[PDB]
């Protein structure tokens, strides 16, 4: 009656959830679904208690009455006097990335090129990019802007899924979970790295974590950051070291959500779970680390230092902020 | 309703 049911998206998150369940003495248990939208439904039905979501999905969950509980907090320099759990969140930088060799490609010449997105409905991979393009274009034909793309969650027969590759066997092409090879931050960057796409819409941190030896993964071993460039909104190109002056927007951190009637209880359990399996936690290297999954960002982003309390007991609109909320509303008017 | 609003 005090246990929390986590919702895992796909086979791989399920496996990691099972491990966390095991080490937690079943204080945390697992439900699995094929997509993030399905996990939201399980939560609404009361069959699952919570899951960690990107801002775009927090908008979906919010309209159905779910609420933000704790947020991911990564390592920062400016508010260092405070402990991580009480520290305000910074947000992450949504960027557009391309290969240096693809000279001449800028924000103003993206039309008819190939694109890589984390997934439809997500912040850096979809909502920010497509919202900007719709506006600048005065057209809701965002499905006709790029020639081909990999945008998990779109119609598998459409050009928005033309570049997705599915799993080991070619199955599940374009599904919005980690079985799709080019899903998420890591998948979209891989889509660019292997030159399947011309541009990838991810966040500043993804570039760094997958270049100059930070990943050991087969496809990323030899990637150097100097071989990449960020596309700035003023039509210019810059090194990935200038993200603070060349980003598409700053995004609200991913956060854990749950039904409001279950928030207090989910918050309590999670705080104890991270004291055990978090970054400096009692059991981390030794038995289990909640925030690691070999660059796959399973359940949580691998660069998470801790889950932080929110303060001001924000509604979902307050958490996302009015700038971002109006952006999504406007883009949704199209769909 | 699962796009509740
Ligand atoms: C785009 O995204 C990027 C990735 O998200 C991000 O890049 C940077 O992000 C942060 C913030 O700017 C950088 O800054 C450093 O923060 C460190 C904490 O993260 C801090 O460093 C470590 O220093 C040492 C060793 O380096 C260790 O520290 C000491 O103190 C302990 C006691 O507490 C003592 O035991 C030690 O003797 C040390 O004296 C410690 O850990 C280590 O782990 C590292 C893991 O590989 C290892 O390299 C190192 O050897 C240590 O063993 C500390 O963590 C520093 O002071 C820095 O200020 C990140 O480094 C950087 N990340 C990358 C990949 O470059 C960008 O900011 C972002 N850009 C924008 C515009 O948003
Ligand atoms: C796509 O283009 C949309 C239309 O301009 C952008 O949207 C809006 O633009 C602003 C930015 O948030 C909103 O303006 C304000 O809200 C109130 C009252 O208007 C002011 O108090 C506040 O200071 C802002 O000036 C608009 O409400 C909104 N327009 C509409 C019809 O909702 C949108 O930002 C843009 N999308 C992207 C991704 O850039
Ligand atoms: C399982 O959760 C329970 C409940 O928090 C943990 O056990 C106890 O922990 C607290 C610390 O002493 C006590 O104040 C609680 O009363 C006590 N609850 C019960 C039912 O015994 C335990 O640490 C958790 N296990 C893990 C590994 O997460
Ligand atoms: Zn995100
Ligand atoms: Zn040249
Ligand atoms: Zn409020």
């Amino acid at each position: 009656y005090t246990r929390v049911v986590w919702c895992a998206v796909g086979p791989e998150e399920q496996k990691k959830c099972q491990q966390w369940s095991q080490q937690s003495g079943q204080n945390v248990t697992c439900a699995t679904a094929s997509t993030t939208d399905d996990c939201i439904v399980l939560v609404l039905k009361g069959e699952a208690d919570a899951l960690n979501l990107d801002g775009g999905y927090i908008y979906t969950a919010g309209k159905c009455g779910l609420v933000p509980v704790l947020a991911e907090n990564r390592k920062s320099s400016k508010h260092s006097s405070l402990d991580c759990v009480l520290r305000p969140t910074e947000g992450y930088l949504a960027v557009a990335v391309v290969k240096k060799a693809n000279e001449g490609l800028t924000w103003n010449s993206l039309k008819d090129k190939k694109s890589c997105h984390t997934a439809v409905d997500r912040t850096a991979g979809w909502n920010i990019p497509m919202g900007l393009i719709v506006n600048q274009t005065g057209s809701c034909a965002f499905d006709e802007f790029f020639s081909q793309s990999c945008a998990p969650g779109a119609d598998p027969k459409s050009r928005l899924c033309a570049l997705c590759a599915g799993d080991d066997q070619g199955l599940d092409k374009c599904v919005p979970n980690s079985k799709e090879k080019y899903y998420g931050y890591t998948g979209a960057f891989r889509c660019l790295a292997e030159d399947v796409g011309d541009v990838a819409f991810v966040k500043n941190d993804t570039v760094w974590e997958n270049t100059n030896g930070e990943s050991t993964a087969d496809w990323a071993k030899n990637l150097k950051r100097e071989d990449f460039r960020l596309l700035c909104l003023d039509g210019t190109r810059k090194p990935v070291t200038e993200a603070q002056s060349c980003h598409l927007a700053v995004a609200p951190n991913h956060a854990v959500v749950s039904r409001s009637d279950r928030a207090a209880h989910v918050e309590q359990v999670l705080l104890h779970q991270q004291a055990l399996f978090g970054k400096n936690g009692k059991n981390c290297p030794d038995k289990f680390c909640l925030f690691k999954s070999e660059t796959k960002n399973l359940l949580f982003n691998d660069n998470t230092e801790c889950l932080a309390k929110l303060g001001g007991r924000p509604t979902y609109e307050e958490y996302l902020g009015t700038e971002y909320v109006t952006a999504i509303a406007n883009l949704k008017k199209c769909s | 309703l699962e796009a509740c609003a």
